[PDB]
């Protein structure tokens, strides 16, 4: 079975360099072209370039040239796409992929790693801070403001509540901070006889808040 | 850059239904077209290579179609699994690009969104800023629009949204919008209001508190 | 040395199609098979590349749409070795196919050929250690 395995998520600051790293297995590493494809959150696919461990024959996007390399260590059949300058804009999930083919046809991407989220900022790991968004149906809430960076996991009454929540993708802030929020519907007879709790885990910073949400 | 036109962009379609999708290149690439199926949180999954072979333990429902300048990725019948993004991409010299993405969502009857809307917390507000949140609960289709009004005064710039992703149950999405105030400009108004304008409202629904 | 399936002469490695390509999509094969289209610059490889080839028409990387006659990968061609038929290049019309001829294949006894570019052919990708 082939696999392509990717190291795990970075967050770099502005100016830094990134090296990720995709270790292939089931195959024969110098027989293909190993690629490297990112995409921006909410954004489509972006090809960055391609090395063939073979030959160590590099080819980049021209926007990146300069600025991205892409090495390949043979003797761990592993692959690598250093990114340098990191601006916001770098922020993405990078994926290594096989240029696989069939033979006297066409090339493509048959196997790909799981990515490697890289997210570019200035802000430090922060924690965050967890506010009541209070209440036939009615809706209650918390809103999760200000942590770095993603994910933030939210349950509701410790996991007994599930039908009826939604808890939102986060938005980056002009802090450079996340914010998002969780609500559910509830009857509007349930608030006197039923305690809300938003369960939040922040484990980038260790924070856990048990947020009680009330009218 | 080879260009690589998708359309459409968006694509609202039932199980059992066909859909197609066209890729149309800025040049000739003979069949060096892939097509790749995305789901969210995952990497991109190979369905098509050379324009019209399918891919290894691909179901057969997927095909692919054309050459030269003019592909089509069609689904014969839809299946539960098949919503994702779709994406074609050519293996023509460099740099390989790809189209900007098809996403097909689940086709479901018009539901309007229960709206409500939420003060900034007294905990928020000793902080130092003031965050006003309204909730569109529940809604189909997607396109909603949100506006903020502050003592009547439509606002610019000081809201960002979200949208969850279709719901697995009712294949609704519900969307969050949060108006950020800094405190002092929170004491300075009486009235914060959202209007939510949707397919499933005969006229635009505004939710509001008085500061108090 | 030589990957699977490809072939080891003089310092290069060379893969042999068994499919027709037009001579665009076989340059553009090989180039993403880290290669390109076999670059013949001696008798020595000339008949190695005959030899395997066989009777069967087959691209190579010659072609004159830059104007000059050109290899791909930059090797000149004035004063490098040469192997046409008898008569050609020719650049000729009158094929029916539209335009002339202005891709470079092994014919059937090794000689080379100006041909129609959009001609399914064999070919051969080579790429150097
Ligand atoms: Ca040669
Ligand atoms: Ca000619
Ligand atoms: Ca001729």
């Amino acid at each position: 079975e082939v696999q392509l395995v990717q190291s795990g998520a970075e967050v770099k600051k502005p100016g830094s360099s990134v090296k990720v790293s995709c270790k292939a297995s089931g195959y024969t590493f110098t027989n293909y072209g190993i690629n490297w494809v990112r995409q921006a959150p909410g954004q489509g696919l972006e090809w960055m370039g391609e090395i063939f461990p073979r030959s160590d024959n590099t080819f980049y996007a021209q926007k990146f040239q300069g600025r991205v390399t892409i090495t390949a260590d043979k003797s761990t059949s592993t692959a690598y796409m250093e990114l340098s300058s990191l601006r916001s804009e770098d922020t993405a999930v990078y994926y290594c992929a096989r240029k696989g083919r069939d033979y006297g046809t066409s090339h493509y991407f048959d196997y790909w790693g799981q990515g490697t989220t890289v997210t570019v900022s200035s802000a430090s790991t922060k924690g965050p801070s967890v506010f009541p968004l209070a209440p036939g149906t009615a809706a209650l809430g918390c809103l999760v403001k200000d942590y770095f960076p993603e994910p933030v996991t939210v349950s509701w009454n410790s996991g007994a509540l599930t039908s009826g929540v939604h808890t939102f993708p986060a938005v980056l802030q002009s802090s450079g901070l996340y914010s998002l929020s969780s609500v559910v519907t509830v009857p509007s007879s349930s608030l006197g006889t039923q305690t809300y709790i938003c369960n939040v885990n922040h484990k980038p910073s260790n924070t856990k808040v048990d947020k009680k949400v009330e009218p | 850059d080879i260009q690589m036109t998708q359309s459409p962009s968006s694509l609202s379609a039932s199980v059992g239904d066909r859909v197609t999708i066209t890729c149309r290149i800025s040049e000739n690439i003979y069949s060096n077209l892939a097509w790749y199926q995305q789901k969210p949180g995952k990497a991109p999954k190979l369905l098509i290579y050379a324009a019209i072979n399918l891919a290894d333990g691909v179901p057969s429902r997927f095909s692919g179609s054309g050459s030269g300048t003019d592909f089509t990725l069609t689904i014969s019948s839809l299946q539960p699994e098949d919503f994702a993004t779709y994406y074609c991409q050519h293996f023509w010299g460099t740099p390989f690009t790809f189209g900007q993405g098809t996403k097909l969502e689940i086709k479901r009857t018009v539901a309007a969104p229960s709206v409500f809307i939420f003060p900034p917390s007294d905990e928020q507000l000793k902080s130092g800023t003031a965050s006003v949140v309204c909730l569109l609960n529940n809604f189909y289709p997607r396109e909603a629009k949100v506006q903020w009004k502050v003592d009547n005064a439509l606002q610019s710039g000081n809201s960002q949204e979200s949208v969850t992703e279709q719901d697995s149950k009712d294949s609704t999405y519900s969307l969050s919008s949060t108006l950020t105030l800094s405190k002092a400009d929170y004491e300075k108004h009486k009235v914060y209001a959202c209007e939510v304008t949707h397919q499933g409202l005969s006229s635009p629904v505004t939710k509001s508190f008085n500061r108090g | 040395g030589c990957p699977v399936n490809w072939v080891e002469h003089e310092r290069s490695c060379y893969w042999f199609s068994r499919s027709g390509k037009a001579w665009a999509d076989a340059d553009n094969y090989c180039r993403l098979e880290d290669a390109h289209l076999v670059v013949v610059t001696s008798w020595e490889e000339q008949k190695f590349v005959q030899h395997h080839i066989g009777p069967v028409n087959t691209w190579m990387g010659l072609h004159d749409q830059n104007g000059p006659w050109k290899w791909v990968d930059g090797t000149d061609y004035e004063t490098g070795f040469k192997n046409w038929r008898p008569e050609q290049p020719d650049d000729w019309y009158g094929h029916g196919l539209g335009g002339g001829e202005d891709c470079a294949h092994f014919t059937d006894d090794g000689r080379w050929n100006d041909d129609v570019c959009q001609r399914p052919y064999r070919w051969v990708c080579e790429t150097e250690l």
